[PDB]
């Protein structure tokens, strides 16, 4: 009854490595759920294979409200052990955006979700910016474990720093530790061992480095994950061995953040920023 | 009525008077006074007009009816306690945040408290 | 019994409502478990009605100006807005009192602005202000107004409450401004609580700084007693035999010097918890009087709450008490012999908006008959909560039930009588049920007391055993 | 204390030592109530004549209303149509009181239903209450026809029904085709009958305005009938019977006669009669239209008028004698049918009535008030019979009715006491009959209270009740009484010389005092 | 002067009303309506009797002297901010904490606050 | 008749098991008392309830949503012949004052009326490592008519009660808090029967039972109950019952005498427990 979340900023292949890591994960016999707290509803279509999952909150202002909302409805089991969830997110300019997060994660409990066949619960977390419902996991204690999908690029790096800044302030008040970094490669030189250094200054470890492939490309027209699709592919063990690491990783740590010049000077050195 | 308002974006904090029970709700008395409760949306539901409000007399504290709209969505915004929504349907009594697009005004002094940001942080 | 026929009939009754409908009558319909001690988790209460559906509730002008400040007799109240509110209303529940109508009492009259179009467009508070003062030519012994606000009245934003102030101040008057529109609220429940906030913020603290009153130790407040067709009286009666001061009744036949005079009592007897639990609160943490429920429905009832009363007082009241159920035992006991044999049985359903159908029970059950349904158009889950315990293993509890609903559970389960208003009456007695009128006793009563109990008696078996429900059928069909 | 084998209700138990002593107790310790010289000082007072000037001064306060609000004629008008379920978008309160009222007056189930609109409504408006109401009343009851109306609370928040029925039916709440009636009833308008008005012609319009390209007068025979608000089933009754007895096709629209009288055979019957859907459409087709309370029939006959394109008789109300004779003649010119014999010998037999009861009726003096039509009838019948009616009062009555009161009594010699009173209450009418004192009231139960003040200035300024109109609840099943035709004229005129009679009786009842003129025969 | 009394030890607000300029301070209008704020000394350098002043009406703030002893009393239980200190000094405009025995009443409306505990938590 | 009772003292000398103790004796003479627990770590009523630590009014106050939510019978137990049992508890370390539970559960108790009429004592069982705050509160406002301070013959215990004492005196002019006694708990120390009775001749009142040790009261401990019910027959049951009749028979309730540091010095080398001082 672990439950993780994936963070970070988007565009960093962040909803495709959990949903393969979910993939991952089913095939050893591990029932797990994804729970799409992105307001985009693109973090669940490998798995259903549906073009659109209708969101907690699509659902709740056609029907009426939300407790005219059954857990039939929004939950749909896809693949037979995988459960998805998508809590999407209001109209741009309407309140907080991540207010949907709130609703569907508090939806969930109500129901009772969360039972008795659950080995991992993940997130797909906003990362951009840890405010309102997008912190909600981590500043609710909802999820335990935290892992970072980064990248080379500078933006990347503020964003995991930002929310290793979240993750300190809520240490205290809840058990919620940063379990991690996963580094997705762009074809860039010097990434791997330059998150490295990254996660070494920030007490964590790293935990796989994934490597763009062409491989993703074909399974995204198919809407399926790469293990899925192509069980011999070597994108498709490298999702097996990030889950394997994933399964067996038992440091969780208190992040310590870096400041401004700190982590400049890391990217300067490595060419990445003149 | 008597309404205090209060924010960080305010310098002083505004005295108002206003007519108690007008279908204009507190919205109406804050917009007609230029305080700038941020509001977004005209159905209710957005939740960004959240207010938290104190009765200052608190002998004279009128029951009032949450309604299911108004309750939903501090539920949503997550500025609603389990003891604040028995004590609203068993004693009908507000709670300490409301909606000021949704809150009548009552004959009592208040002090309306906000941040300036919307409801849900 | 069948308490599994019981769930499977509401199953069935349940479908012919739309989804949402149906999801939300669900959770109002229960199968009595006497064993529950929270009430929430197996019903819910206080919930807004389904629009559409037939509702029997009213709304909050009704449970403020027809509940709680019509009885009221020294005062006049306005009916503030248009002319039907007030018109429906009149002389409609019976509240006795005693006085010479349109001189010094006002309980049975109409006093209403009777707005017009241009009322609701430039306003009424000049009018209001201009009524004000016809009143107090017209009728110059009223000791006191209220204004009762129809839905207009907060829909176009007038402001009663400055009106009522400014002419106070002039005429040296108890003028009270009751923001009872019909549609705050989901029910009357809302109308009782805006009544007593009214009671409590203009009316309650007036004799504050005076001490002109003397008191006694066995000063007692009837509170939530509402004198329908006597009632209050038969309890004050029965209260003073035993030894006690009744300074306050709330509010049938009650004035507005009993009301300010409520303080100075030493304890507050609430007949009814729904209507005057808000202001006993507020009496309680303000004044420190203590305020305790009792019931006077059927012997058994009486007794218990006569002696838990003088539980409360020296060994003069119980002595007193005791004297007093001496002298009244062989009345009703002659009352039992005489109705018990006929009435023993049978069935009954019930159907009253908050407290009265946990009530009368107890009388019921005095009589040999059994309550197989108890139900609330208004009550909150505090009064599930009390009526859990007074009602027999899987039985029927409903709470706002629709008149579609409540025939179909009249028609499967076929009790020999039904007791709720007027509104499901006539729909009863042409399926050939009798029916009782436990609203306004049917126009007989009192029903409180022993000499209420009597006539309950006389009146169960009056209507249940009547030739008539044998002539229902034709007898060539 | 109370004996088993007379047991006694609230009169007179409360009548007995014991709770008079405890009376007495509570009033002289409690109440702080005045001297009862005072109050005696102050009733007298209110007894007078300056008094009467106060009270008629007053151009505000409203005491004791004679009139209601227009929902309930509209729901009275909606009750008439087969299969229809009354709908009042608005408040809850409204329908129960509705449903109160009317189960007070006719003893008998009514229907109607609300979208039970609350302060979300109140600040958002009410149109999903609407979408909701009508998908569950329609699934719930199985109605074949919704009609709506509103309350105060929807007029004021400027709801408008069109769009959201509109909205209901292209949302998949309600099937397109379903017939959803509807009329704007602002209780700030007018009366119950302005309601009634208004419905009426709302569903006039809903079934008669989008065809009118094949609609040719005269094409089915028939004459149209339009009753208005009516609370007599014998009128209902008395129409149809006299219109059949003279072999003219007619079409009673909103006759609610048949759900408003339903046998008790072990089933309830929630719809009973009522005028048909094929009834409404083909109304356009009929030789002309006649409104039986033109009074408060003015939107309809407009609509009427300039759509259906009927030249509606200018006729009144067919009470008493020369009206119900000038009703008779008119159906016969229009239907081209002759008055049977059966109308003539009833006629003959009415006027038999009358010179039997003419001594005792000949000079009586009479208050009276009502609606605008029922009051006129009333007025023109006590003229016919001699008698003078003294205060004549109208809550719900224009300037324009006045005038044609005024003329009525102008030409006949037992108007010149009479006075028409217009907008004003029955407090205003108590001060009437306390300073100007007539023989007896006809009105609705309200005026039991008058009589009651009266009784307490003393027995010889006692004015007893008469009653006739609507609302009356402390009497049973005078709702099946009959005030319209030769019938409800005898119907009246047995009641008013009788209670002249009975009246007499009790005063010469004193034996050695006034018994003397206690004759038998009478 | 009005005056809004405010504790989690209360269970409502208190509204009184004081006249204002009184040699007994906010703690004798707190004594004499039965307000428990905590007083364990009569010289003024204990300080027990805390209590945050929110000016309701924000334009009518009136200038006053907080005087030296109550400066030094608020900083030993550190509840004087030095910015607070500074706009004492220059502006003679109050701080948000205050000591209800050294606190003169002035004719404005106030919202006071307490814990029940003594100054310095 | 509503005898309201305080025990104070230093943390670890034994106020809990004394009070506890004391209470089941008086309950055996057929008195109805109650205990509420003030101490911050709310283990006073371990040995009456026998289930575990009590559930505190903090701790019950904040699962609801607030103290007015929170039921009487919730946190008010009964056990040992229903002597009625309550916990303070206190907030989360180095968060308020330390002594904020004893303001809130008192408040709590008069509020709902849980000081009904038919109650003979009542004992407050507070620390008294510090006077301040929340634990001064019952001195402060009146609540406690009489207290016990229980002292040993240590450095600690001894200035503890002086600093107790000193509070009393403040408030003697605004309520009837009077020192009833102090109760001298053994650490089997020679000479300490004497030093504690010579503090209370210097303070300026009685002293009450001096408790030797003993490791029967381990042995009631490890099974959760009282030392008087578990041997009704020993002698330390009888002791306790002792102490309870001393208890209510007091009648010397004075305004104590508070003495200098110095003197407390000196008083500590007459005795050996402390070695004479020399300067030099
Ligand atoms: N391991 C990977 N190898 C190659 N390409 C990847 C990998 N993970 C993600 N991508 C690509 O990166 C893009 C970002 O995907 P997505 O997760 O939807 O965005 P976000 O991270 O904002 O949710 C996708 O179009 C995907 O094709
Ligand atoms: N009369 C006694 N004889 C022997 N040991 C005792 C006695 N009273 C208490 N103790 C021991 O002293 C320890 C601490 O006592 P306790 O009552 O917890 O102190 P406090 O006054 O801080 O509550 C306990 O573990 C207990 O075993
Ligand atoms: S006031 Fe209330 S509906 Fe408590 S609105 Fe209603 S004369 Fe009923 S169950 Mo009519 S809460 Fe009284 C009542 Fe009970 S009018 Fe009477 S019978 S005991
Ligand atoms: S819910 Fe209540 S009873 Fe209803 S209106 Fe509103 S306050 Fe009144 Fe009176 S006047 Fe007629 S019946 Fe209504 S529609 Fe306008
Ligand atoms: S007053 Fe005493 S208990 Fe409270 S915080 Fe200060 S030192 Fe701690
Ligand atoms: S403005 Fe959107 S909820 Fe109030
Ligand atoms: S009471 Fe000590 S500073 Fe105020
Ligand atoms: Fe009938
Ligand atoms: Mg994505
Ligand atoms: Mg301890």
């Amino acid at each position: 009854m672990r439950q993780c979340a994936i963070y970070g900023k988007g565009g960093i292949g962040k909803s495709t490595t959990t949903q393969n890591l979910v993939a991952a994960l089913a095939e050893m016999g591990k029932k797990v759920m994804i729970v799409g707290c992105d307001p985009k509803a693109d973090s669940t279509r490998l798995i259903l294979h549906s073009k659109a999952q209708n969101t907690i909150m699509e659902m709740a202002a056609e029907a009426g409200t939300v407790e005219d909302l059954e857990l039939e409805d929004v939950l749909k089991a896809g693949y037979g052990g995988v459960k998805c969830v998508e809590s999407g997110g209001p109209e741009p300019g309407v309140g907080c955006a991540g207010r949907g997060v709130i609703t569907a994660i508090n939806f969930l409990e109500e129901e009772g979700a969360y039972e008795d066949d659950l080995d991992f619960v993940f997130y797909d977390v906003l990362g951009d910016v840890v405010c309102g419902g997008f912190a909600m996991p981590i500043r609710e204690n909802k999820a335990q474990e935290i892992y970072i999908v980064c990248s080379g690029e500078m933006m990347a790096m503020y964003a995991a720093n930002n929310i290793s800044k979240g993750i300190v302030k809520y240490a205290n008040s809840g058990s919620v530790r940063l379990g991690g970094l996963i580094c997705n490669s762009r074809n860039t030189d010097r990434e791997d061992e330059l998150i490295i250094a990254l996660a070494n200054k920030l007490g964590t470890q790293m935990i796989h480095f994934v490597p763009r492939d062409n491989v993703v490309q074909r399974a995204e027209i198919r809407r399926m994950t790469v293990i899925e699709y192509d069980p011999k592919a070597k994108q498709a063990d490298e999702y097996r061995a990030l889950a394997r690491k994933v399964v067996d990783n038992k440091l969780l740590v208190i992040p310590n953040p870096i400041t401004m010049d700190e982590l400049e000077e890391l990217l300067m050195e490595f060419g990445i920023m003149e | 009525a008597t309404i205090y308002f209060s924010s960080p974006l305010m310098p002083h904090n505004k005295k108002v008077q206003a007519v108690a029970g007008k279908r204009s709700t507190l919205l109406g008395v804050a917009q007609e006074n230029g305080v700038k409760i941020p509001f977004e949306c005209q159905d209710g539901n957005c939740g960004s007009c959240l207010v938290k409000i104190t009765h200052l007399d608190g002998e004279r504290i009128k029951g009032m009816l949450l309604t299911d709209k108004e309750r939903n969505v501090l539920k949503s915004v997550g500025k609603l306690p389990k003891s604040e929504e028995e004590r609203a349907a068993v004693r009908d009594l507000p709670p300490t945040y409301r909606l000021a697009c949704q809150t009548i005004v009552t004959d009592e002094d208040l002090l309306v408290e906000f941040t300036g940001e919307p409801g849900g942080a | 019994m069948s308490r599994e026929e019981v769930e499977s009939l509401i199953q069935e009754v349940l479908e012919v409502y739309p989804e949402k409908a149906r999801k939300d009558r669900n959770k109002h319909l229960a199968v009595n478990d006497p064993a529950v001690t929270q009430s929430k988790k197996c019903i819910i209460s206080n919930k807004k009605s389904q629009p559409g559906l037939m509702t029997i509730r009213g709304c909050a002008y009704a449970g403020s100006k027809g509940v709680v400040w019509g009885p009221i007799k020294d005062m006049i109240h306005i009916s503030h807005g248009p002319v039907g509110c007030g018109q429906y209303s009149r002389a409609g529940r019976r509240n006795y009192y005693i006085g010479t109508t349109g001189v010094n009492a006002f309980v049975t009259m109409n006093f209403t602005s009777d707005f017009q179009e241009k009322d609701i467009v430039f306003g009424g508070d000049k009018k209001l202000a201009k009524l004000i003062d016809e009143v107090e030519t017209l009728f110059p012994l009223n000791k006191g107004i209220s204004v009762q606000s129809e839905c207009p009245i907060g829909l176009i934003g007038d402001d009663i409450e400055s009106v009522s102030k400014v002419k106070g101040a002039e005429l040296s008057k108890t003028i009270v401004p009751v923001r009872c529109e019909g549609f705050r609220g989901v029910s009357q429940s809302l109308g009782h609580h805006i009544a007593n906030d009214a009671v409590r913020d203009w009316v309650l603290g007036k004799r504050d700084e005076d001490t002109t009153f003397a008191s006694t130790p066995y000063d007692v407040a009837i509170i939530g007693d509402y004198n329908i067709g006597g009632d209050a009286w038969s309890s004050r009666i029965l209260l003073e035999e035993m030894g006690l001061r009744c300074v306050a009744q709330w509010s049938g036949d009650g004035s507005i010097s009993e009301i300010e005079l409520t303080p100075k009592v030493k304890l507050n007897l609430v007949h009814c918890y729904r209507s005057m639990n808000y202001i006993s609160r507020h009496m309680e943490e303000k004044y420190g009087i203590p305020w305790m429920e009792y019931n006077f429905f059927g012997p058994t009832k009486t007794i218990e709450s006569l002696r838990a009363i003088a539980a409360k007082f020296d060994e003069s009241i119980q002595k007193k008490c005791e004297e007093v159920i001496a002298k009244y035992k062989p009345e009703w006991e002659a009352v039992v012999a005489k109705y018990r044999p006929r009435l023993e049985g049978k069935r009954v359903m019930l159907y009253i908006g908050g407290l009265r159908p946990r009530h009368v029970i107890g009388a019921y059950e005095d009589l040999g008959m059994e309550v197989v349904g108890t139900g609330y158009e208004f009550a909150h889950n505090d009064d599930y909560d009390r009526t859990m315990k007074e009602m027999g293993d899987s039985t029927l509890l409903y709470d706002d039930v629709t008149g579609y609903e409540f025939e179909e559970f009249v028609k499967r389960i076929k009790p020999d009588l039904i007791g709720s208003g007027i509104k499901e009456k006539f729909i009863f007695q042409k399926m050939g049920i009798p029916f009782r009128e436990m609203h306004s006793w049917d126009y007989s009563g009192p029903y409180h007391g022993f000499d209420g109990f009597a006539i309950f008696a006389r009146d169960m078996d009056m209507t249940l055993n009547n030739p008539c429900w044998k002539k229902l059928q034709a007898p060539w069909e | 204390s109370q004996q088993v084998d007379k047991i006694k209700a609230s009169y007179p138990l409360f009548l007995d030592q014991d709770y008079k002593d405890m009376l007495a107790k509570k009033r002289d310790g409690f109440e702080e109530k005045y001297p009862q010289d005072k109050i005696d000082e102050v009733f007298q007072w209110t007894t007078t004549k300056e008094y009467q000037e106060l009270n008629f001064q007053r151009e505000a306060l409203t005491v004791n209303p004679a009139k209601a609000c227009q929902p309930l004629g509209a729901v009275l008008c909606a009750l008439g149509f087969e299969k229809t379920m009354p709908y009042v978008h608005g408040s809850q309160g409204c329908v129960a009181y509705f449903r109160s009222y009317f189960n007070r007056h006719f003893r008998e189930p009514v229907s109607c239903v609300s979208d039970s609109m609350t302060e979300d409504a109140a600040v958002f408006g009410g149109q999903q209450n609407m979408k909701d109401g009508l998908q569950n009343c329609k699934a719930t009851y199985k109605p074949d026809m919704i009609a709506v109306s509103t309350t105060c609370m929807a007029e004021v928040i400027g709801d408008d029904l069109n769009a959201f029925i509109n909205n209901s039916k292209k949302e998949g709440f309600i099937p397109d085709e379903f017939p959803v009636p509807f009329a704007h009833t602002p209780s700030f308008v007018g009366s119950h009958v302005t309601g009634w008005d208004n419905m009426f012609e709302g569903i006039a319009r809903y079934f008669t305005l989008k065809s009118m390209d094949d609609k040719v007068v005269g094409s089915n025979k028939k004459i149209n009938i339009v009753p208005g608000f009516e609370t007599y089933l014998g009128n209902f009754r008395v129409i149809k019977r006299m219109l059949s007895e003279m072999g003219v096709g007619y079409s009673l629209l909103s006759d609610p006669e048949e759900v408003l009288d339903t046998p008790a055979d072990g089933q309830f019957r929630m719809y009973a009669g009522g005028t048909t859907q094929e009834e409404m459409k083909d109304a356009p087709n009929a030789l002309n239209t006649v409104l039986l309370q033109p009074w408060h029939l003015e939107k309809t006959k407009k609509f009427v008028e300039g759509t259906w394109k009927h030249e509606v008789p200018k006729l009144n109300i067919p009470m008493g004698l020369d009206w119900t004779d000038e009703f008779l003649m008119k159906v016969s010119e229009i239907s081209g049918q002759p008055i049977p014999a059966s109308l003539t010998k009833e006629r003959g037999r009415l006027v038999d009535m009358m010179t039997d009861s003419h001594t005792w009726l000949h000079g009586k003096r009479f208050a009276l008030w009502g609606d605008p039509d029922f009051v006129m009838g009333l007025v023109k019948f006590l003229l016919e019979l001699g008698c003078e009616p003294v205060h004549i009062l109208c809550h719900n009555g224009n300037k324009r009715w006045k005038k044609a009161v005024d003329a009525i009594l102008a030409a006949s010699p037992y108007g010149k006491n009479a006075t028409v009173y217009i907008g004003k209450d029955l407090w205003h009418l108590r001060s009437l009959v306390f300073t100007d004192k007539p023989d007896f009231m006809i009105g609705n139960s309200y005026g039991k209270f008058i009589q009651r003040d009266t009784l307490h200035k003393g027995k010889e300024f006692e004015v007893p009740l008469i009653r006739i109109g609507f609302p009356i609840f402390d009497r049973h099943h005078l709702h099946r009484s009959t005030t319209l035709g030769y019938e409800g004229a005898m119907q009246i005129l047995t009641t008013l010389v009788n209670s002249i009679l009975e009246r007499l009786d009790e005063e010469t009842r004193g034996m050695q005092a006034t018994d003397y003129n206690h004759d038998l025969v009478r």
